[PDB]
């Protein structure tokens, strides 16, 4: 199916994902469009942070779902 | 001076000489001499101060000084009266002009006397805090009120009369004298006269400072106690001098940052250094993989790109104010990234360095940020800038009517990244219903939460980061408008980019009317260009990217010019909702320029 | 003259002669500092010599003023740095270039002009004793040029 | 100059001695201090105002030699940087503008000398801004336009010199005055950034320049040279202004009548190629 | 499109370039018209220098836009 | 709040600090508790060395944060 | 980036440097490529000797710059 990813105030983008794929695949598919490396992208849904290991099925993701994208604030 | 310094050292620590009132008056008479130049006056001040350390010398010094001041003011009153009368009647008579222009004029001697007494009662650095009372008593004992009133009348006559040109500077020393009798009193008697006098004669004070900025280092520094009088040019010159007063050499601090990740690279390189190190360090930037750029040039590009990246909403640090995409305010949800406080502090220090480096930033902050950094409390007036229309609704609720139309409660509903949440303005705010009996506190709580509480920690980190480079007391001398001008500067609207990224209807890029319009625009001052841009789009700030980023109510909308067949006398019209400009086809360039000037000026 | 000095410096930069190098001093393009390496098979061989060049406001219509900052031994070169060269005195033409001047100076270093010298003593010792002139030049270069 | 008791010859000799002393930078500071050039109400500016007053009220009291010598002395003093800053702060430009802005004054020598001093003094951005804020551009445009129009409209006043080969018919007082005005225009074009030069050139001045070009036989090769220099400089700086000159009919006149404008004058001949390049800056000009 | 380059130590020159042209092409054309080697060339537009790797469109340089040429050592 | 400092072989010590406290203050407290001068103390958190001129909030140090002390 | 270094008394070579590199680093690289220690190396460019304490950025040395070695 298809999913939507939106920034705080920027445009919205569409990805072709399936429940089994890990968040790594979603981050990579985001990268091809914007170019942000996966290590820098922070993906959130329903106000809860996501993890690379888990997948859409783990986060009960479904069709026409909107996720929120942020750029990592590396601490050092 | 040498002999008296040795004598005072011996006394404080064989037979010693004893001075008598006649000798003290004799040495004081040095001040009255027409040959008392700056070096002579300074040496005489040192001699008098050294003598004062001997028992009984201070009382005689004070008595003689007050007697001399009374005697000289006796003549100064009549001289000022005659000068004011001549100015009102009016070339000014040379005879009375020489009474002020000459270095032996009574005004110079009065200034010297006042400076001498101030030096006597101020070089006692450990006693000034308690000797201020007796110093003010001595100044009042000189009954200088009539002289101050006459000086005020003379300055008023100078303001009214143009036949004297800018000759008011002949009274420059006397004005200085006034500052001397007020620099020690409390300004937070003569005290009641300082503020009204400066308020009345701010024009002359600013003119004098502009002509001779060095005066700020002298008694005129007291004018900081009344920042309203100082014009932005004099204020910024003084601020630059004070901030640069620590003229210590700046060690070079080369860095290397990638253009794409300039924000994060700069954060890593600089945020992990010493505050004083960055304060005193000259930054030499070196973009990774760059070419053909010198050390100095890269700094401006680095500042520009770093400012552009910091306020990128994707970082969840700052959000663009609605209708004011150029200006941003701190983001409430910045808590998603645990490091947001540190990044806000980094933004503060980089802004402080930019102010120190005199590198203007196209970024802008809502009125709340400026007011808070200046220490002023934030109210609905700041809310106007952030949400103009919504602020209008709030004020209409508060005053324009008795509301009671909406069932809103003392709580705010928000959607944090898909998570719906409710925040209570006050305890039990969710259930209490907003009514006319509790609307006055409701609006106050709403604005306080929106502007201050929702950003408390982030704005505190931003402020502590900023103050690390600029003293809070040193920056509070400005105001909201002046502070904004300090960071961003006067807006500069480009002409080539504006022309290329424009559209026409019933007109062509080569049309005679379009050519006339662009010729007129290219012949406008920067302020005039900003005024025209505001008249066209409603705001004086060009979009971050440029004129290709022009946006309206419906979104992106480039500047458009449309022919108007109405009477040529019709003033050009505009619709800011779509950056639309309906222009009549003026036959002549001069007529078009005049009409456009009239339109843009009447817009404000 | 700026358009001429620009192209002169560009020509030197593109294909600089390995024998000498020069450039602006303190970004003052009318003031240049130049370096010369002693010509091969010469008493000055292996040394480094610094020169100061001032370009007149009417350059190239007037010769540049070239002075030897470094002490050197030569019949035509004075200790104060003044140079006695034909192209810089009478044979100057706008067609000449600073690189050509440097090459001519390098050639003169190994090819003095005793018949028309600047300091009589060096020319006289050269004429009377070539070996003594070579020895003293070598010693002076070692003392200062090295 | 205020006191009439001092003989005129003695006053002029004293001024000349002051100028000669001021030729050396060491004593320029002392001269400024004595003359009060660092204060807006000093003797220097009093003399400036008196010169303006006597120019406004025509009388035998005018001393053109004294005025020119005084302007030369002021320029010599301003040759020093700190003294230049002191004079600028004291308000020299407003007083010089007051002198220059006089209308219908027949004493073209004093006006020309004052304009030359003003042109020399204006050096940097701050001085140019001070000149503009005092209505400098409008007064300059009015002076140029009215001077050229009056010169062309009154052949009777013409009295060109004898005992020399000249290519103009005007009395050489108007020639020198207009030359000083055009020198000031060129200096403003040079020092200005470029944004504000449109307020000056894009104005009735172009009509006056076109008149000068159309009346070579009246105005002379010197004025032709200065007009062409102004055109070339304004095209070189802010080349986008090229169409404006085409609307005024100036560049078309230069192109059409190029052989006519060339004359035996070293500066004009040396300038010619620069004019051709400036014209060629635009593709239509190149064609 | 046509752009102008102002030499602070001379006259103005015209260049026929395109928005996609890199700064290196502009430097080469400036050398052709003047003779200054590209490495000696420093270009300024709106108070900011220009990187050889970027293009004119990146710097927002449009038709009739005037750059400034300075030299640095 | 409170933070914990642990050495390679020694035990763990507790320091009561606030976000505004600078790493210099942390080293001063460590010296007061154990006597080690600040110059002999190296602080690491998340594998990153801690500079004296910065504070706890700069490095994202919070309550109960664990730091490594190397001498 | 690449730099050009001609040995007036020997052959020519090419090296790789960075703007921040000091002249001492350049001399060390010259020693590595050739062997002569920095103390004996003499570096010349634009008619002025290069000082170890300085760097390319201070000397404004650009890419493809040609320097001279005296040994």
């Amino acid at each position: 199916m298809q999913i939507f990813v939106k920034t705080l105030t920027g445009k919205t983008i569409t990805l072709e994902v399936e429940p089994s794929d890990t968040i790594e695949n979603v981050k990579a598919k985001i990268q091809d469009k914007e170019g942000i490396p996966p290590d820098q992208q922070r993906l959130i849904f329903a106000g809860k942070q996501l993890e690379d290991g888990r997948t859409l099925s783990d986060y009960n993701i479904q069709k026409e779902s909107t996720l929120h994208l942020v750029l990592r604030l590396r601490g050092g | 001076q040498v002999c008296t310094k040795t004598l005072a050292v011996l006394s404080t620590s064989f037979h010693l000489p004893s001075f008598d009132e006649d000798d003290l008056m004799k040495i004081l008479s040095i001040i009255m001499l027409d040959s008392c130049t700056t070096r002579v006056f300074q040496q005489t001040l040192n001699i008098i101060y050294n003598l004062s350390k001997l028992q009984g010398c201070m009382s005689i010094f004070t008595k003689h000084l007050v007697s001399l001041a009374i005697s000289i003011m006796s003549k100064l009153k009549s001289a000022l009266d005659g000068l004011s009368r001549e100015v009102g009647t009016i070339e000014i008579n040379s005879e009375l002009l020489q009474k002020f222009t000459l270095p032996s004029s009574d005004q110079a001697k009065l200034l010297k006397i006042l400076t001498t007494v101030d030096f006597l009662y101020t070089h006692k650095r450990k006693e000034e805090e308690r000797n201020v009372k007796d110093l003010q008593s001595l100044y009042d004992k000189m009954n200088g009120g009539p002289v101050w009133s006459s000086l005020s009348e003379c300055l008023s006559q100078f303001e009214k009369s143009q036949a004297i040109n800018t000759s008011a500077t002949i009274l420059l020393p006397l004005i200085e004298s006034l500052m001397v009798v007020c620099r020690r009193s409390d300004l937070s008697r003569v005290e009641n006269l300082f503020f009204p006098f400066t308020d009345a004669h701010k024009k002359l004070l600013n003119q004098m400072i502009r002509s001779n900025p060095k005066l700020m280092s002298g008694p005129f520094a007291l004018l900081v106690k009344n920042p309203k009088v100082l014009d932005f040019d004099n204020k910024r010159y003084f601020f630059n001098a004070k901030l640069k007063s620590d003229n210590q050499e700046r060690p070079k601090l080369p860095i290397t940052v990638r253009r794409e990740q300039v924000f994060l690279d700069s954060y890593r390189a600089l945020f992990f250094k010493t505050n004083d190190e960055i304060k005193n360090s000259k930054l030499e930037i070196t973009f990774k993989g760059e070419s053909g750029v010198d050390a100095g040039g890269v700094t401006r590009e680095w500042y520009q790109v770093l400012s552009r990246q910091m306020f990128n909403p994707d970082y969840a640090l700052f959000l663009p104010v609605p209708s004011d995409k150029t200006t941003f305010h701190p983001n409430r949800t910045s808590g998603i990234n645990p490091e947001h406080l540190s990044f806000f502090k980094f933004i503060g220090m980089i802004i402080g360095k930019a102010i120190r480096d005199q590198c203007f930033l196209d970024c802008h902050f809502s009125r709340e940020v400026y007011k808070n950094i200046l220490g002023r409390p934030v109210s609905l007036k700041d809310m106007e800038s952030l949400d103009p229309d919504y602020y209008k609704s709030l004020v209409w609720i508060l005053e324009n009517d008795i509301t009671d139309i909406i069932e809103e409660t003392f709580s705010v509903e928000t959607d944090d990244y898909g998570e719906h949440k409710v925040i209570n303005l006050i305890e039990g705010g969710k259930d209490i219903i907003v009514t006319e009996a509790n609307k006055q506190d409701y609006v106050k709580k709403v604005v306080e939460y929106k502007l201050q509480t929702s950003v408390k920690e982030q704005m505190d980190n931003f402020l502590v980061g900023f103050y690390a480079l600029i003293s809070k007391d040193l920056i509070t001398i400005f105001d909201e408008q002046e502070l904004e001008l300090l960071i961003s500067g006067l807006p500069d609207i480009d002409v080539d980019d504006w022309k290329n990224n424009t559209t026409y209807v019933n007109y062509t890029a080569t049309c005679k009317e379009v050519s006339y319009f662009w010729r007129a625009v290219r012949s406008f001052d920067a302020e005039e260009r900003a005024k025209l841009l505001q008249f066209v789009t409603g705001t004086s700030k060009v979009p971050l990217n440029g004129f290709k980023e022009l946006s309206g109510v419906n979104g992106v909308c480039k500047f458009s010019i449309h022919r108007d067949f109405g009477s040529s006398e019709r003033l050009p019209s505009s619709h800011t909702c779509f950056n639309q400009l309906n222009l009549p086809p003026y036959e002549s360039y001069e007529t078009l320029r005049g009409s456009l000037l009239l339109a843009i000026n009447e817009g404000h | 003259a700026l358009k001429r000095i620009h192209k002169e410096l560009n020509d030197l930069a593109r294909d600089p002669p390995a024998q000498c190098s020069a450039g602006p001093v303190g970004d003052d393009m009318f003031h240049w500092q130049a370096t010369i390496m002693g010509p091969n098979d010469s008493p000055y061989q292996g040394g480094v010599f610094f020169l100061t060049i001032h370009f007149p406001t009417d350059y190239p219509f007037k010769p540049p003023k070239v002075a030897f900052t470094t002490r050197i031994y030569h019949p035509n070169i004075n200790s104060n740095g003044s140079i006695c060269l034909d192209i810089l005195r009478s044979q100057w033409s706008p067609a000449l270039t600073i690189s050509k001047v440097l090459l001519s100076i390098c050639s003169l270093l190994c090819d003095p002009n005793p018949d028309d010298p600047l300091v009589p003593e060096i020319a006289r010792i050269y004429k009377t004793d070539r070996e003594k002139y070579n020895r003293i030049a070598r010693e002076w270069t070692q003392k200062y040029a090295m | 100059l205020s006191e009439t008791k001092i003989p005129k010859e003695l006053r002029t000799d004293a001024l000349f001695t002051l100028e000669c002393i001021s030729l050396k930078h060491v004593w320029c500071s002392d001269i400024i201090r004595n003359l009060g050039g660092n204060i807006s109400h000093g003797l220097l500016f009093q003399i400036l105002r008196y010169i303006a007053k006597t120019l406004r009220e025509a009388t035998d009291e005018i001393d053109e030699e004294y005025n020119v010598r005084f302007f030369y002395l002021i320029s010599n003093l301003a040759d020093v940087k700190p003294l230049h800053e002191s004079l600028f702060a004291a308000g020299l430009i407003p007083t010089l503008l007051e002198i220059v802005s006089i209308r219908n004054c027949p004493y073209k020598r004093t006006l020309a000398s004052a304009t030359h001093l003003l042109e020399t003094f204006i050096d940097n951005s701050e001085t140019t801004t001070e000149f503009i804020e005092n209505d400098g551009f409008t007064m300059l445009i009015t002076s140029v336009a009215n001077e050229i129009d009056f010169t062309l409209a009154h052949p009777e006043t013409w009295q060109p010199p004898k005992y020399s080969v000249v290519y103009y018919s005007i009395s050489f007082r108007e020639l020198a005055y207009i030359r000083s005005l055009l020198k000031l225009v060129l200096k403003l074009l040079s020092t200005d950034s470029g944004d504000r030069i449109r307020n000056l050139i894009d104005s009735p001045i172009l009509v006056s320049l076109k008149k000068i070009l159309e009346n070579k036989l009246v105005f002379g090769l010197t004025l032709i040279t200065y007009t062409l220099d102004v055109v070339q400089k304004v095209i070189n700086s802010e080349p986008t202004i090229y169409p404006v000159l085409v609307e005024a009919g100036l560049i078309p006149y230069v192109i059409d009548n190029f052989p006519k404008l060339i004359g035996p004058s070293a500066e004009l001949l040396s300038l010619l190629p620069d004019v051709v390049s400036a014209i060629c800056l635009n593709p239509e000009g190149l064609k």
